[PDB]
């Protein structure tokens, strides 16, 4: 490799996730091709991005304005926070057509082993917006981490008089039992919904 | 490139003994088996799916490397309506021999299974979307003239063939005139005035019986949809 | 070279699920390699099978007995009937450790190319064995197949005085929200369990 | 549940290369659903083949009689002898419609977990094939071990009077120079045919 | 999704290849964790490169000079020239430790079907690089494509003085003949180097 | 992330039935299986390799989603010099137990690799750093002190574990100097220091025979690397 440009797109490019040097080549040597109008969009977006994204002060969903979409939205359900690790997890948990709530956005999941506390997430500007008559959903990952997250948070919120909820751990759709995992079968059957009551 | 990015509605799903899953898709570029070795998951029927594919040394079968899920109907989950998307994805697979098929036909596809999934009546959505898609496979019956000896519009059942015989050629008596309407109509007018326009119940049979013969004669197959009645 | 031998065992083995021509193929020059005493316990094993093994009369999960060792077992909960799709499933549900009830297997999956229907499946011989005081665990897929033929059983059931349930739809286990599909996610939501009431 | 039948047929089917618990399971309840008459001709055609199948004594080619199909047959071009790993890459060369030479069949790659050796391969009753006037295609794998192999081949059959020869490393068929690996591409190129001097 | 940045990220970032909406996606909610050192830094390298980035007037290989570095080095083999269908395979074949000469790139494929001709091809400015006691080496794919190009470039270069060469075809580095295709196995056959004359 | 990018050598690999490609590869972070279902048939043995893994659902095998060909020994294709990455590859394999494992040892090992590839005398190269290893895996031979009864400077063979015996403990002569020299001081003394000393071809076996007996006796498994020798 010598031009320097190509050495140096191809650095960074790889220094993004889900691309290798290999695949950052491939990538290079196809922006080599394009039109330059899109090179610019691109970068443009790129920046105005860094520059315009912020995170929400009140839930700490990504954005560009004073307070989030969400937050600012009135036909939302202002009495129930979903707390989650990531904002893709808002849009993951707002792509599914079933929560008109409010989010809560811990910038990551506790983790003991790395000194990583609740300070180092956003559980602090959290408590502030429960109180009573709402509900607090804890959406955490279900690695040991989001486990951990999400009792801890229960903890923490008990004292406030709110509702704490943490989704359903279970089967996931379009599955069959003889794929899924011991401990998540367990947690489906212990789970079990009634259906009906004689 | 030679990734490839398609889009599309899982139309049917093995669960190989290895533990793979081999998907069909239907895609407005469609006509697409690939297979998903060993997550990936949400591969279920009738799921509107983006998927990254790589073909690769002319393999018979291209591979999954990341499928999303762009578009569900949990309300197929239901039992009648159900009945009516199996027949409307393996009806739409015999009918187009394979060459065929652009982006009109995935659309009214598409159509006919929000049409099953939200609408009162999803055997009569199952009925027009059928025929309409016989339009667009070049497969249309002629209804102007009976089909033995040429005759101007004929009322009667044709056994044989699917289409319509005169009084003359017929030894039926004639199908009833919402039936005969049906016939002559559905194939070239639009879907929304046909779901505006049902057809009872009791005369139903007889437009799929018509359907099956019709295509069974004119279709190479083993026209396996037919359980799908 | 034709020998039908080589040519008739790649086509049987390739007649199997899960292993194309290639695979046959591999399959049939590491059988060659292998001793007589294999070969003929392989074969024998393979017969012997298709005979001892036979659907239950009461459940039809497979055994080669009067009923299934899960129907003769007397420390086994009498009183709950898990409906399965398969055979495999019972394995899956039973290797589980989590569920030591009876079983019901539907042979299939509703309506796949064709009507399989109540009809095709054994639908009937579940009636008589439902009974008051009882509960209907229904774990058939989560396909629209699973969905349909579930709710179809529930309908059926429910003149009878069980109580019916179906398994949790949820997030499996060892998964994080990122790679969980929005359906899935919605349902592990709205089917949430609550850990705590205050 | 316990049959020894339908454990005791998982592990043999699962003792056999490319299929995994999960696929043996999912081929015993298959198999289960099968009629007698194919379990017994799939167990027949194992007990079988196992017998009349044999290694060729001249190559050693699998067959069932005195010698090989490929040895018998005098159509077949007497002067070529193309060795090769196994007898799997027979029906790969043979199916490719582009030769009939003789064949010849050492069992296995040189070296893998342990010494094979020139002498846990046959590669000693291919001396006395080899003669004048005649040519050994070396049609061992590429790894460094089908290439260690045919290159100890050729110093042995060096003596003898016959063209040694070994088949192309280059680009496979229907690919781009993109996708192909490095020391291929090198291969590919430091052997390129003139396809026309001036 | 609201916020317009960051819709306007995922579409940008998925007009890239291989990098679909879930993907981009992915992507944006890295980015978005990232500090702004990087994200400028990851402009900029685009930009720096758009502006930097040309074809060589020479052979068309991607460089930021008057000359590519290939042509303006002079340890390098002067007298052959490796044509090529993109930028990219010049590092391919330059990674490849095998060649020291000179390239030249016509930036892309022939194809009769879609009018797009020698003309939409950097194929005139090789023609005066041409001369004799020099080599042509057609590096060109293998597609129907590649193979159309390099012929009609043969064709070509034909009246002036040059050796023309074709890379070889044949079996991939690494692979056993069982799985590679019919018409490159084929080819590597006809192919075939002698290795030994008598 | 959950897929990672690794980067390894290629120490073993299966082409199964199926049609699939499992490997192990040894990495700075190593011990890694996965597999590549089915184009990525660059991942043949000693190959230098990047490749892209997803692991998922605890499914005891990850599995390949792109593999690059970061650097190979074309080399390592001849004979005599193949006969010493195998005992390598295959050694190291069976020396560490898994949790064991940094990045010192995926070096040495790349080492001998290159060592065996590119240097007059592969077996010598095999001999040093099979014993280097010894080392970065804590398994090293006392070598100070009788082995049963812990006499100063032993010169003697161990038949039963390895290691040295002095002349009251022993039953068969003393190794020779330049073997006891190596065995003294070759797993605490640099590999350069130790390829600039070899051994005579003659007095080989021996090195061998107490490596063997020595690893044999303290790292458990069926040492099929022996096959190496
Ligand atoms: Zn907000
Ligand atoms: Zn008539
Ligand atoms: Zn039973
Ligand atoms: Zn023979
Ligand atoms: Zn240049
Ligand atoms: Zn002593």
């Amino acid at each position: 490799k010598y031009p320097p440009s190509l050495v140096s797109l191809i650095r960074e490019l790889s220094r993004l996730p889900g691309i290798g040097p290999k695949s950052a080549q491939r990538l290079a040597f196809h922006l080599f091709e394009q039109p330059r109008e899109d090179i610019e969009r691109l970068a443009s977006a790129l920046l105005e991005a860094k520059r315009d994204l912020h995170v929400c002060p009140i839930c700490f969903n990504i954005t560009d304005a004073e307070k989030c979409d969400v937050c600012a939205d009135p036909s939302r359900d202002q009495r129930t926070i979903c707390v989650v690790e990531e904002p893709g997890d808002v849009i993951a948990l707002e792509r599914s057509g079933e929560y008109r709530g409010l989010y809560h956005v811990l910038h990551g999941v506790l983790s003991p082993m790395n000194g990583v506390g609740p300070d180092k997430l956003h559980i602090k500007p959290l408590l502030p917006r429960v109180g009573q008559g709402m509900e607090v959903i804890l959406a955490t990952g279900t690695t040991v981490e989001g486990d951990a997250t999400a009792l801890y948070l229960q903890r923490l919120l008990e004292p406030l008089g709110a509702a704490i909820s943490r989704i359903a751990y279970g089967v996931p759709v379009g599955g069959s039992l003889e794929y899924t995992d011991e401990v998540t079968l367990g947690r489906a059957l212990t789970g079990r919904q009634t259906v009906s009551k004689p | 490139s030679r990734t490839a990015n398609r889009s599309g509605i899982v139309i049917r799903r093995r669960v190989t003994p290895a533990g793979d899953i081999i998907v069909t898709l239907l895609t407005p570029q469609g006509k697409l088996k690939a297979i998903a070795r060993g997550l990936s998951s949400s591969l279920n029927l009738f799921h509107h799916v983006g998927v990254q594919v790589y073909q690769g040394p002319h393999n018979d079968l291209a591979s999954v490397k990341q499928a999303v899920l762009e578009g569900a109907l949990p309300t197929l989950a239901e039992p009648e309506r159900y009945a009516f998307a199996h027949l409307m994805a393996e009806f739409a697979d015999a009918l187009f021999q394979e060459g065929e098929f652009s982006e009109q036909a995935f659309d009214l596809f598409a159509a006919s299974l929000r049409g099953v999934a939200h609408q009162p009546d999803p055997e009569w959505v199952a009925l027009v979307m059928s025929y309409k898609l016989l339009g667009l496979a070049g497969v249309i019956p002629q209804t102007a003239r009976c089909a033995r000896c040429g005759a101007p519009d004929p009322e009667h059942p044709d056994p044989l063939g699917g289409q319509l015989l005169c009084s003359k050629c017929a030894a039926l008596p004639p199908y009833p005139p919402a039936v005969l309407d049906f016939l002559r109509h559905a194939v070239r007018r639009t879907v929304r005035a046909s779901f505006e326009q049902p057809v009872p119940s009791a005369d139903r049979p007889a437009l799929w019986r018509a359907l099956e013969k019709f295509v069974t004669v004119q279709v190479g197959g083993v026209h396996s949809w037919r359980q799908l009645v």
